[PDB]
RNA sequence: UGGGAGAGGGUGGUGGAAUUCCCGGAGUAGCGGUGAAAUGCGCAGAUACCGGGAGGAACGCCGAUGGCGAAGGCAGCCACCUGGUCCACCCGUGACGCUGAGGCGCGAAAGCGUGGGGAGCAAACCGGAUUAGAUACCCGGGUAGUCCACGCCCUAAACG
RNA sequence: CGAUGUCGGCUCGUCGCAUCCUGGGGCUGAAGAAGGUCCCAAGGGUUGGGCUGUUCGCCCAUUAAAGCGGCACGCGAGCUG
RNA sequence: GAAUGCCGGCAUGAGUAACGAUAAAGAGGGUGAGAAUCCCUCUCGCCGUAAGCCCAAGGGUUCCUACGCAAUGGUCGUCAGCGUAGGGUUAGGCGGGACCUAAGGUGAAGCCGAAAGGCGUAGCCGAAGGGCAGCCGGUUAAUAUUCCGGCCCUUCCCGCAGGUGCGAUGGGGGGACGCUCUAGGCUAGGGGGACCGGAGCCAUGGACGAGCCCGGCCAGAAGCGCAGGGUGGGAGGUAGGCAAAUCCGCCUCCCAACAAGCUCUGCGUGGUGGGGAAGCCCGUACGGGUGACAACCCCCCGAAGCCAGGGAGCCAAGAAAAGCCUCUAAGCACAACCUGCGGGAACCCGUACCGCAAACCGACACAGGUGGGCGGGUGCAAGAGCACUCAGGCGCGCGGGAGAACCCUCGCCAAGGAACUCUGCAAGUUGGCCCCGUAACUUCGGGAGAAGGGGUGCUCCCUGGGGUGAUGAGCCCCGGGGAGCCGCAGUGAACAGGCUCUGGCGACUGUUUACCAAAAACACAGCUCUCUGCGAACUCGUAAGAGGAGGUAUAGGGAGCGACGCUUGCCCGGUGCCGGAAGGUCAAGGGGAGGGGUGCAAGCCCCGAACCGAAGCCCCGGUGAACGGCGGCCGUAACUAUAACGGUCCUAAGGUAGCGAAAUUCCUUGUCGGGUAAGUUCCGACCUGCACGAAAAGCGUAACGACCGGAGCGCUGUCUCGGCGAGGGACCCGGUGAAAUUGAACUGGCCGUGAAGAUGCGGCCUACCCGUGGCAGGACGAAAAGACCCCGUGGAGCUUUACUGCAGCC
RNA sequence: GAGCUAGCCCUGGCCAGGGUGAAGCUGGGGUGAGACCCAGUGGAGGCCCGAACCGGUGGGGGAUGCAAACCCCUCGGAUGA
RNA sequence: UGGUUCGUGGAGCCAUGGGGGAAUCUGGGCGGACCACCGCCUAAGGCUAAGUACUCCGGGUGACCGAUAGCGCACCAGUAC
């Protein structure tokens, strides 16, 4: 719904930001924050592992509840909807009647006021959990566990949403947002909707320093580097890349796959 | 226009001192090495 | 006031046949294709058969010189929302009417912008035949597009 | 090669003559005027511009003429670059 | 006797360059053995968002005083930041620690590693962050928020008095937070004043005057007042805050909707405490007395500071823990806690001095570098700008003369204006504010300060708005109209764009080669390809572990292109990558046909053929925004010319659109046209593209550009073509006094000669001895064991289908 | 050895004064309802002019220097990468 | 794989990281692949002086030096810098 701007500057021709009209609330709740860690790249021999990382934003992290089996049966009411920075879905603010206040990432249609509940006996009806083998197939759904228990891990993001294709035996079949077809075992909980915020992929930066406020750092390309830097690098003039295109390391980046052959998880899918 | 020696007396004892000559196993051997030589300050005087 | 018909339009949902692909079984030396052949597919197990699964698009019989709309145009079914129209009763207002330069809105198909989707068909493109030659007609592949939401374009044998 | 700074421009000259002009002369297919060619002759003079890093060259407008070469293709402990 | 040899010593240059900002000096008087240089007085100049005060870092005795001058001071020195000696730094309230946590560090539990060691939850450390109780004056030669004076506070510990279930390192609230713009009321700060208090002064023509000059404050408990911040109050129900809670959280009705009530700050007033100018008189270097019984009043401007956790808006969504309050748990409830009072107790370290600099970092009393706060006044529209100047601090630690060349930094110029030159390089024109007015083009924002104009001072009169005060005077902020005056000139000084047309590249702001390159290179939003289903892929690490990420396909990695507009054609034969349970080949291992060596034999020990044996390669397909590639020869059309057309060779295919003598064009100053008097550059065309061409993108594109090219207007010392003038040097004198270089030197020209470029050889010529200011032709002048070339079986960096290995992966 | 320098993490600070006037509000116009168009308010921006601050474009000086990167005139950014 | 003179060699012996995996005197290793004969030792637990190496320190001696030599230092030197 996503909010333009008049071409008053240069870089406000193209500059587009969200219309942030689901957001109820400006503040995060004071017991579900707390700092994150900019690391900058860094790990913790002080050496860059991920490149051109740092200098964004400061964020406070906010405490999302993945599990929601920590809670069956005890229903709650959608307080406010909230924007988190860590992550690109919004956030719920949920007011459970025990007086327990939780977040969860947002759905598409979620309204404030609204009643939610986590439950294998829960309606089929837009913020319940459900184990998997209980939710009818072809549902679409978001939330999702990989292995039961250990939280949500598939489609996170915002506007993701995976689609249930089937059941065999234990396991269901799960359309992911990839398009990969898996087996997922079916107590794995997993949240009914697609995530809101789908917008969020319409939005048009603008200029240099907006990838910079969230921390992603200038990108250098490896032709304008130096032989001992970069396969890609040197050449009197410009260079062609002279040889199959390559990371920094030596491996190509044009096809190659590096999925590992013998990983175990790959019983468990089907295509890709 | 700005030279390289800045001086800091909670850099020069953090870094150069004794306690943090006998953190490695290195900067013990320097120790060693001046106590063998004979110097009259082991380890650089902050105040 | 009381009724009637209709693919009139917008939204949500849903049913079956068939094409393609994938998986499993069985199964052989060929299948497609044409005027005829060839490209092509096939002993790495194709076509032809059965069973399961996914996906998209269009809805056979009803069905026609039919209906509906101002035009463009509109066809499985269900519900919601909504326009037009016709008949009967002759009840009210009481000349309130006709057309309409501009304006405003609608406006097939193709085309364009962002995102989605893509089974079949199919500009461009690639092969194989015809021919003196083929940038075509025929044949085998095949990308935009054809589909959806939103925003444009504003055309025609938009014809009775 | 335990270093002889390379093109072009500027400044400053100085030298040679196989002379562009000026001076003297022979022959002329030299009527006159203007020329051609050769001999003697360096004392002096030998313009300002457009283009190009240019030297050179091509044009513009003049001129009596708009000379060719040497001096480490004179001259960077003189300048530019 | 040589090694550009090592160490030391002393010479040459040479009384030469220089003496470290062109902010500036002159005189009188003292001390003294000795004064331009030390002290005092007068006159002059300089800074004055500092060149003036206060903090922090760093420095470590440099502070003050007394006695000195060998060395340090770029001269001198009686002076000093120097030598000797003595003195000086006082804290419950300032900063830090017996408080807390951040990144990080360390690290019992635990994980890993040949050893050394590497990770790691809780914990602990870790500060310009959070927390916490002191303001104003006075004394010293030198310390004070530290001592003294006044006023006011915080912790403890022990007592009594009155209240309450008290009670944890445990639960909860709070602490607690962004950027930009702001309202109200204050304070700091400043301006004015006829009012108030002052020593005094009428000067030189006038003035005894609401004259001139100086000053009209500071802190201050309780209690009021004025601003303002935080906050709902009961009742039940309760499974969540890892035990328990009356607290918190979540429901359900009742009274508020407000700050009404509670607290809590800020600011005025406040008992009382203190300060108190100019001028004059002095005896110090620095200060004192008087002026004073001082006055200590009223207006105006007013903050970026206070109320503070204020309000509004926006996306990029903005620390933790303790102090503090509250709630229970054991234990206790003769306790323990809270409020009031009294008595008592309150440690360790720093404190001097410099602190945009002569005391810090630069070997130096070095024109450089160094974080935070105050930084007055007037005018210029505003300002921290600029000019002058309060307080305050300086005249930069060599001077005196002279008035050449030459150099640096300035000023002016006849006539001409770019003729200079690689280039208007440099310098000049323009310059601030107000009002007219402003083109192509465009992404409708811009282009725009387009361009080009007019006004600009002062006096008098009339006159409209606000703010403070009562609607009023005054004081302040803004305007309008009319009439005049002076000068060459009115932003009268200083600070303050030259403009336009056109092309190339890059969309734009930005970034880089610290110390020769700021660009068309890098980056950039944006486009595409590819990987990656999560213990992800990728990266660092032997590992453990960690980043990715406390992310989850709208996410993360890698590669290329690089806003936007219109587009990105053909070749999959070779290389890469992707898909193929067939087939060829393929190692260990299985398998043993058969054979060998020894034994008197049972035996023991060897090879060893079929056949089964993965990945990889061969093979079959796919794949260009993967690596890459994208032709040649003949003939033909009613005049030549040309070739729409055809024939043919080869290829995997034979360059499409769009550009094109281009950042690409050798021939080339291609050829036409435009500009010019004249144009190897420029602009527009043709295509004969040596050798453009579609994401190492193609062609365009408004705006942007200290990028690169061409042209014109204005203007000028760039030039014709120079001339004069100013200051800092240069020159002379007094004081101090280097350097690279140097075989020794008694060191001329020509023509020859010589290792082929002679002061030194030969012949001739010329020439008394020695300096000073200058100019650079030579001494193959100095400086660097040439950096271009070659050599060395010299070295590093980089590449690859060179060789051989290794990490990694299968 | 990261007291210079490059990047990042934690915690503080600094950016005088002027211009332009986006969105959004309010009134009015408009329509069936709108889009939309006027004013007024508003105070956005890797916006503009320019000190502190950060730089280092062109020229000149300097060249055994004040300086082993300096000085003067000029110039770029100066609410943000 | 390492050690030994042993660099895969006819490669034993000794120690081993991986896989298989006995026996207790009629049992086992070895004498350079292997076999026979003849011989030599008794693994898979550990301790053990002296003879050997060095010179921070004390002493003796020198066809060792004599302040550019001898230690870096004869001297308040691992100091000043
Ligand atoms: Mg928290
Ligand atoms: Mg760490
Ligand atoms: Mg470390
Ligand atoms: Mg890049
Ligand atoms: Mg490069
Ligand atoms: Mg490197
Ligand atoms: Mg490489
Ligand atoms: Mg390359
Ligand atoms: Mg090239
Ligand atoms: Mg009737
Ligand atoms: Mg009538
Ligand atoms: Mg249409
Ligand atoms: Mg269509
Ligand atoms: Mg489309
Ligand atoms: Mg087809
Ligand atoms: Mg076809
Ligand atoms: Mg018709
Ligand atoms: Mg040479
Ligand atoms: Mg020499
Ligand atoms: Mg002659
Ligand atoms: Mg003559
Ligand atoms: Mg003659
Ligand atoms: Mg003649
Ligand atoms: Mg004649
Ligand atoms: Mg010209
Ligand atoms: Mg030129
Ligand atoms: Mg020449
Ligand atoms: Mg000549
Ligand atoms: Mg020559
Ligand atoms: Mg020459
Ligand atoms: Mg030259
Ligand atoms: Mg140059
Ligand atoms: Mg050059
Ligand atoms: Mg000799
Ligand atoms: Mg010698
Ligand atoms: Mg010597
Ligand atoms: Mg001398
Ligand atoms: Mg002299
Ligand atoms: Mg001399
Ligand atoms: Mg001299
Ligand atoms: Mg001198
Ligand atoms: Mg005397
Ligand atoms: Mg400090
Ligand atoms: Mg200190
Ligand atoms: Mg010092
Ligand atoms: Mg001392
Ligand atoms: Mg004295
Ligand atoms: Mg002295
Ligand atoms: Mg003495
Ligand atoms: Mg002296
Ligand atoms: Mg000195
Ligand atoms: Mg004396
Ligand atoms: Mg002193
Ligand atoms: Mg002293
Ligand atoms: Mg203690
Ligand atoms: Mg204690
Ligand atoms: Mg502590
Ligand atoms: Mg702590
Ligand atoms: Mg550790
Ligand atoms: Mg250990
Ligand atoms: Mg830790
Ligand atoms: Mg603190
Ligand atoms: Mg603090
Ligand atoms: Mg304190
Ligand atoms: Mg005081
Ligand atoms: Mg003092
Ligand atoms: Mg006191
Ligand atoms: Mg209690
Ligand atoms: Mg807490
Ligand atoms: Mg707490
Ligand atoms: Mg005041
Ligand atoms: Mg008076
Ligand atoms: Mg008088
Ligand atoms: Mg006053
Ligand atoms: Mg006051
Ligand atoms: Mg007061
Ligand atoms: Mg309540
Ligand atoms: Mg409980
Ligand atoms: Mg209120
Ligand atoms: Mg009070
Ligand atoms: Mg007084
Ligand atoms: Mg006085
Ligand atoms: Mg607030
Ligand atoms: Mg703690
Ligand atoms: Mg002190
Ligand atoms: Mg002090
Ligand atoms: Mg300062
Ligand atoms: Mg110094
Ligand atoms: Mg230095
Ligand atoms: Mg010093
Ligand atoms: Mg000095
Ligand atoms: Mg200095
Ligand atoms: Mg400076
Ligand atoms: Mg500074
Ligand atoms: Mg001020
Ligand atoms: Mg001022
Ligand atoms: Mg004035
Ligand atoms: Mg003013
Ligand atoms: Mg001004
Ligand atoms: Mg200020
Ligand atoms: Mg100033
Ligand atoms: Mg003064
Ligand atoms: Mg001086
Ligand atoms: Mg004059
Ligand atoms: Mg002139
Ligand atoms: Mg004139
Ligand atoms: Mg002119
Ligand atoms: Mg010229
Ligand atoms: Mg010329
Ligand atoms: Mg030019
Ligand atoms: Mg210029
Ligand atoms: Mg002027
Ligand atoms: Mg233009
Ligand atoms: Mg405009
Ligand atoms: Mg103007
Ligand atoms: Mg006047
Ligand atoms: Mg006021
Ligand atoms: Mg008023
Ligand atoms: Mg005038
Ligand atoms: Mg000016
Ligand atoms: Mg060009
Ligand atoms: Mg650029
Ligand atoms: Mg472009
Ligand atoms: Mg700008
Ligand atoms: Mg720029
Ligand atoms: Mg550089
Ligand atoms: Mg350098
Ligand atoms: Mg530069
Ligand atoms: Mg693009
Ligand atoms: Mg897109
Ligand atoms: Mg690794
Ligand atoms: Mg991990
Ligand atoms: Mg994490
Ligand atoms: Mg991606
Ligand atoms: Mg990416
Ligand atoms: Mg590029
Ligand atoms: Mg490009
Ligand atoms: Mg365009
Ligand atoms: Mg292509
Ligand atoms: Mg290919
Ligand atoms: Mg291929
Ligand atoms: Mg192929
Ligand atoms: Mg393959
Ligand atoms: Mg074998
Ligand atoms: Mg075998
Ligand atoms: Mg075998
Ligand atoms: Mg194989
Ligand atoms: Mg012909
Ligand atoms: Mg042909
Ligand atoms: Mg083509
Ligand atoms: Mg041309
Ligand atoms: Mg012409
Ligand atoms: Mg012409
Ligand atoms: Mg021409
Ligand atoms: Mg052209
Ligand atoms: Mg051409
Ligand atoms: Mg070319
Ligand atoms: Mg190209
Ligand atoms: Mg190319
Ligand atoms: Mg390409
Ligand atoms: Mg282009
Ligand atoms: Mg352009
Ligand atoms: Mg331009
Ligand atoms: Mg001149
Ligand atoms: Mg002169
Ligand atoms: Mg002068
Ligand atoms: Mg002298
Ligand atoms: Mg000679
Ligand atoms: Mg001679
Ligand atoms: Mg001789
Ligand atoms: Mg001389
Ligand atoms: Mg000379
Ligand atoms: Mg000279
Ligand atoms: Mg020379
Ligand atoms: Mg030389
Ligand atoms: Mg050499
Ligand atoms: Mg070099
Ligand atoms: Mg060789
Ligand atoms: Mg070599
Ligand atoms: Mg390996
Ligand atoms: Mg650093
Ligand atoms: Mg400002
Ligand atoms: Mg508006
Ligand atoms: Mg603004
Ligand atoms: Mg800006
Ligand atoms: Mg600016
Ligand atoms: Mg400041
Ligand atoms: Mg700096
Ligand atoms: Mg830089
Ligand atoms: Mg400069
Ligand atoms: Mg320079
Ligand atoms: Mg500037
Ligand atoms: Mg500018
Ligand atoms: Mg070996
Ligand atoms: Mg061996
Ligand atoms: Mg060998
Ligand atoms: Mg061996
Ligand atoms: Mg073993
Ligand atoms: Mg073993
Ligand atoms: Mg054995
Ligand atoms: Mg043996
Ligand atoms: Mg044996
Ligand atoms: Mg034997
Ligand atoms: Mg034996
Ligand atoms: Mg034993
Ligand atoms: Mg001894
Ligand atoms: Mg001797
Ligand atoms: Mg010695
Ligand atoms: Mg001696
Ligand atoms: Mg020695």
């Amino acid at each position: 719904a996503v909010k333009k701007f008049k071409p008053y500057t240069p870089s406000r021709r193209f500059m587009t930001v969200a219309d942030f009209s689901e957001i109820t609330k400006t503040e995060p709740e004071k017991s579900l924050v707390k700092p994150l860690k900019k690391t900058g790249g860094r790990n913790n021999q002080g050496r860059i592992t991920v490149r051109f990382r740092g200098g964004g934003h400061k964020r406070l992290y906010r405490i999302i509840d993945f599990k929601r089996w920590d809670k069956v049966g005890i229903p709650a009411k959608v307080a406010a909807i909230e924007y988190d920075p860590n992550r690109s879905a919004r956030i719920a603010l949920l007011h459970y009647v025990d007086g327990e206040k939780r977040y969860i990432i947002a759905p598409d249609g979620l309204q404030v006021g609204q009643q939610v509940v986590a439950g294998p006996d829960a309606p089929i009806q837009v913020g319940n959990a459900l184990p998997l083998r209980f939710i009818p197939v072809g549902t679409v759904v978001h939330a999702v566990e990989l292995e039961p228990k250990k939280g949500a891990k598939l489609a996170r993001a915002a506007g993701t949403s995976a689609q249930i294709q089937g059941r065999e035996g234990d396991y269901v079949i799960l359309r992911l947002p990839s398009g990969e077809l898996r087996k997922v075992h079916g107590e794995c909980y997993a949240t009914v909707g697609a995530v809101g915020n789908a917008d969020h992929k319409n939005i048009v930066l603008g200029k240099a320093g907006r990838s910079r406020w969230l921390g992603r750092r200038p990108h250098v390309r490896g032709a304008a580097m130096n032989p001992v830097d970069h396969p890609h690098g040197g050449g009197e003039g410009r260079a062609p890349r002279g040889r199959p295109p390559a990371s920094p390391w030596g491996w190509q980046t044009k096809g190659l796959k590096t999925r590992k052959r013998r990983k175990p998880s790959s019983r468990f899918i089907i295509a890709r | 226009m700005k030279r390289t020696w800045q001086p800091n007396r909670r850099k020069r004892a953090k870094t150069h001192g004794f306690r943090a000559r006998m953190r490695t196993p290195g900067g013990r051997k320097v120790l060693k090495r001046r106590r063998q030589k004979g110097r009259w300050r082991l380890t650089p005087a902050v105040r």
